[PDB]
RNA sequence: UAUCAGCUUGUUGGUGGGGUAGUGGCUUACCAAGGCUUUGACGGGUAGCCGGCCUGAGAGGGUGACCGGCCACAUUGGGACUGAGAUACGGCCCAGACUCCUACGGGAGGCAGCAGUGGGGAAUAUUGCACAAUGGGCGGAAGCCUGAUGCAGCAACGCCGCGUGCGGGAUGACGGCCUUCGGGUUGUAAACCGCUUUCGCCUGUGACGAAGCGUGAGUGACGGUAAUGGGUAAAGAAGCACCGGCUAACUACGUGCCAGCAGCCGCGGUGAUACGUAGGGUGCGAGCGUUGUCCGGAUUUAUUGGGCGUAAAGGGCUCGUAGGUGGUUGAUCGCGUCGGAAGUGUAAUCUUGGGGCUUAACCCUGAGCGUGCUUUCGAUACGGGUUGACUUGAGGAAGGUAGGGGAGAAUGGAAUUCCUGGUGGAGCGGUGGAAUGCGCAGAUAUCAGGAGGAACACCAGUGGCGAAGGCGGUUCUCUGGGCCUUUCCUGACGCUGAGGAGCGAAAGCGUGGGGAGCGAACAGGCUUAGAUACCCUGGUAGUCCACGCUGUAAACGGUGGGUACUAGGUGUGGGGUCCAUUCCACGGGUUCCGUGCCGUAGCUAACGCUUUAAGUACCCCGCCUGGGGAGUACGGCCGCAAGGCUA
RNA sequence: UUGUACACACCGCCCGUCAAGUCAUGAAAGUUGGUAACACCCGAAGCCGGUGGCCUAACCGUUGUGGGGGAGCCGUCGAAGGUGGGACUGGUGAUUAGGACUAAGUCGUAACAAGGUAGCCGUACCGGAAGGUGCGGCUGGAUCA
RNA sequence: CCGUAACUUUGGGAUAAGGGGGACCUGAGCUGUCGUGCACCCGUGCGGUGUGGUGGCGGUGAGGGGCGCAGAGUCCAGGGGG
RNA sequence: AAAAUGUUUU
């Protein structure tokens, strides 16, 4: 059964973007849409938008569009799942991962919402280390 | 293996085998020389090695090569043993330094005379 | 360490007393029956622990010398005494083992204090000086004691520093070595010329450590030491390993698979850059090699950071216990998590900033580090706890439905064999060819009748079902699971699953039954050099049934289960639903679940896999760590045995 | 073109007995040690608990002593020793088993090609040895499509 | 009363082996049974029943103690293991 | 249709 539904977005948008899809599709949950609010504010989806259920009339589905520049080029060079539900991940306030040398971004999940390390470490806050999206 | 299945069993290492059990933990053991022969090598060489089933003072008893060309000691000859293997040679694990204790220096040496216990000459 | 699974009876708890500096089964009496353990008790093995040290990019791995902290011990075992304080090292008592004295009655002793001896060992020092400094004991004090300590001796054992010369010198001298006999090379090397004097040697000066101590006088073990002036002579001062590749550096002579070399690959069999020597060279240098040991390289136990179709690796299959793991969402707790504050993490080490030794090693000093822990105050995104919802995962109801799913019983036909009878007569059978064999005592063949056991042609594969092993005559009885469906119900009840349990082809085993055909063993005939085989004729267990046992297979898709996502194309099995003509069905669609083939992205060492993944991901389990030895030995468990399992 | 374990290239490669030697290891009547304990018997020192008729300067006395103490003695515990039966483990062992390596020994040719009977897996029996055969399974075989 | 091996057909081997205690005096409490008696069911006038009785008799006894060379003090009555 | 084998050079 469904075990990590973050990874299961991650795998989905990886998944897509590989195949050259324009949009992907999920339920919706809200640490998805956080962290797709945040893809998209740095730049690695077009746009996303969470629409009422219509179809299956049971749940949310959030929906992410994606962006190939000119000549069809990937806008993600990759996203990794970091804590995993087998082996959870935290990182302190120093200790903040950092993703292609600095070029990605890893999503943290702190105390004060999701936040991307460059961020985090302008609080100076740490917490569960989800994604390695670059 | 999974995280948990890590947890549950760790990683082990390999054994670590030891080559020179006879030495105990020691650089060169001290023996006395029970048998003084020549073995043939095993394929593809040929000659005649010259060995020495020896009494180390580990209580232990094994053969140990003899370099150099030339030879002295026979039945009963105080040897220091050290490690070394002979490679074509199956069960010699352990060479005869030449230059101590009964055992002495090959004779006409002028290359690499320490490493056959000869002194320097004049 | 499970090839140690049970341990404990003052043991676990209670009450009263006793005891002690003190709590306490510490002790005692009485009462109760606890306590610990597959998250590994009990037992075995090894070991003082740590600050640190070595290695490593780090994570780690190895280690516990000096120095510093804690512990334990002082000939072995036990015991108390004294005391503020006792494992009481240089105390006492008893016993054991030792050594010594003895007048034989009895006494004395304990270097794992410092130095030292014997011994063991590959291996580790002087039976030194001083209490001048610092520390300690006693004394009011002067002072006394201090093998603590400060020093010296010894050893290249480690680290660091310095020297063995510097400049000039072509005529590129001799001599070695090589040669193509031209020469090349050693080589600016030498000779020769001019310089310098660190260290060593000779001689002079000569400390600091003492702002100490002492009423004073006086007072430095180290010590004529360090440092330093003068003198001597370029002199008193260079070795070791290596030169086939990795690996920096090549030739000649000798040897001839001999002598020998080697870390691996390998070298040596007459042109050896690999053996031995020489010249030349290279790396290092008061060292250089070898051996031992550790880490690295080794991602070669992979948390960082690996894998399991065929390379080593998916359990034969399922059920299921502990455990691990968890769809959407409200509220709340603030354990994980995150952020401050305080305390702590001695010193030394280590990193780093300053400073001192002529520099360095080393030393002093400031800071960092001390990767944690405790206390306390915050944050609430996520994990978890508590609590309440939701239905999409999961299960159920109702209806629809496919099938060699299983068990039991009865029963059908053909064929084989045997039996009885009729007919008929010379062979039949069998092979590459034969023979053994059967047959005039009538076989083979042929017809009729009967008995019996076993397997179910066609349907039937490109297919169905089952967790796997597997499942095919028909009928009935009993029974398991699957698939679909719009409504319906419950509301995360899910997934996986160590150990455990069950199922598990065939062969095999036990008791009884049955026995047509087939057929290990066996007998004979052939073939053959032989034929313990192939082939032929016979033929017993077995194959069959009932009830058990065994528990293994190339038990294979050599591919664990669950889930989500990622081109298609094209067969086929099952359930729906839609359409037109029907008012059947032919047909097309469409949907859900199977089962094949082709094939994109992607993956793979390749072969190949590719929506039924060996792709992209998450959860859990099993397993691998070079080939043999070996799935073997020993032990244990299981079995009637064969053997299986663990290893 | 297909198969291959051959590439020294089928005059290839390669399997197992037997014979010889060497090394390591297992079994074994037994034999020889070691360690850790157990149950009893005895039990020193010692502390504690009793007792003390004997010995007692401080205390008190009715000044004849008493109090209190001590030697001694007894009891519990108790090291060691004794006795007994087990547990674990090392060496060794006539004899025996297989493993590894070495003659360039003997006997066959089992596998690799359709290896000349396709091979292999489990099991069973048989055989100097490889192996042979039965039963079921696999393709890591193939013929013919 | 404690404890007991190889092996095993799981029954055994086994009384394996190897140990401790025993008698005497005193004796706390615990029990078998009966008991005049208390109350009570009484179907009483039943040949009864359940509570309930200081006691008698018997059994058993923790602890304490005595004596001897010796406490299964005589008779009686396995030796054991390979 | 069965039809075996191929030491040690340097
Ligand atoms: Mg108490
Ligand atoms: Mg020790
Ligand atoms: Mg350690
Ligand atoms: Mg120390
Ligand atoms: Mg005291
Ligand atoms: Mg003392
Ligand atoms: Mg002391
Ligand atoms: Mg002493
Ligand atoms: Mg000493
Ligand atoms: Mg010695
Ligand atoms: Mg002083
Ligand atoms: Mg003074
Ligand atoms: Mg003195
Ligand atoms: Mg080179
Ligand atoms: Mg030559
Ligand atoms: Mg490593
Ligand atoms: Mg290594
Ligand atoms: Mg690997
Ligand atoms: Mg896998
Ligand atoms: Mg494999
Ligand atoms: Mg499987
Ligand atoms: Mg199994
Ligand atoms: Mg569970
Ligand atoms: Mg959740
Ligand atoms: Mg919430
Ligand atoms: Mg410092
Ligand atoms: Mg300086
Ligand atoms: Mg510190
Ligand atoms: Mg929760
Ligand atoms: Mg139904
Ligand atoms: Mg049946
Ligand atoms: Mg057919
Ligand atoms: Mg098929
Ligand atoms: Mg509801
Ligand atoms: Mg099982
Ligand atoms: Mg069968
Ligand atoms: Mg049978
Ligand atoms: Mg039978
Ligand atoms: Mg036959
Ligand atoms: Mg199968
Ligand atoms: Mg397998
Ligand atoms: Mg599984
Ligand atoms: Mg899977
Ligand atoms: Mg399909
Ligand atoms: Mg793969
Ligand atoms: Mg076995
Ligand atoms: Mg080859
Ligand atoms: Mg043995
Ligand atoms: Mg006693
Ligand atoms: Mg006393
Ligand atoms: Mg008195
Ligand atoms: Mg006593
Ligand atoms: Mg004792
Ligand atoms: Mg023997
Ligand atoms: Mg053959
Ligand atoms: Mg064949
Ligand atoms: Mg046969
Ligand atoms: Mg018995
Ligand atoms: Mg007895
Ligand atoms: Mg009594
Ligand atoms: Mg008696
Ligand atoms: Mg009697």
């Amino acid at each position: 059964t469904m075990t990590d539904p973050i990874a299961d977005m991650l795998t989905r948008l990886r998944n897509a973007n590989q195949a050259y899809h324009d949009q992907t599709s999920m339920p919706h949950s809200k640490i998805k849409a956080g962290i797709a609010g945040i893809l998209k504010s740095e730049g690695y989806i077009a746009d996303y938008k969470v629409n009422e259920p219509k179809e299956g009339e049971v749940g949310k589905t959030l929906t992410l569009t994606l962006k190939y520049g000119e000549n069809r080029e990937r806008s993600i060079a990759g996203v990794r799942r970091i804590s995993k539900p087998g082996l959870r991940v935290y990182a302190k306030s120093t200790a903040l991962p950092k993703v292609l040398g600095g070029l990605g971004i890893a999503i943290i999940s702190t105390s004060q919402g999701l936040l991307t390390d460059k961020q985090a470490h302008e609080k100076s806050v740490g917490g569960e280390v989800l994604a390695y999206v670059w | 293996p999974t995280i948990q299945q890590l947890v549950r069993k760790g990683r082990t290492d390999k054994i670590s085998k030891n080559k020179t059990p006879a030495l105990k933990g020691s650089p060169q053991r001290r023996g006395v020389c029970t048998r003084v022969y020549t073995t043939t090598p095993k394929k593809p060489n040929s000659a005649l090695r010259k060995v020495a089933r020896v009494r180390l003072s580990s209580g232990i008893e094994v053969t140990a090569y003899i370099p150099g060309v030339g030879h002295n000691l026979q039945e009963h000859s105080m040897v220091l043993v050290r490690g070394g293997r002979v490679k074509d040679l199956p069960g010699v694990r352990y060479k005869i330094v030449r230059g101590s204790l009964d055992t002495q220096g090959v004779k006409g040496r002028k290359q690499a005379r320490s490493r056959y216990g000869a002194k320097k000459e004049k």
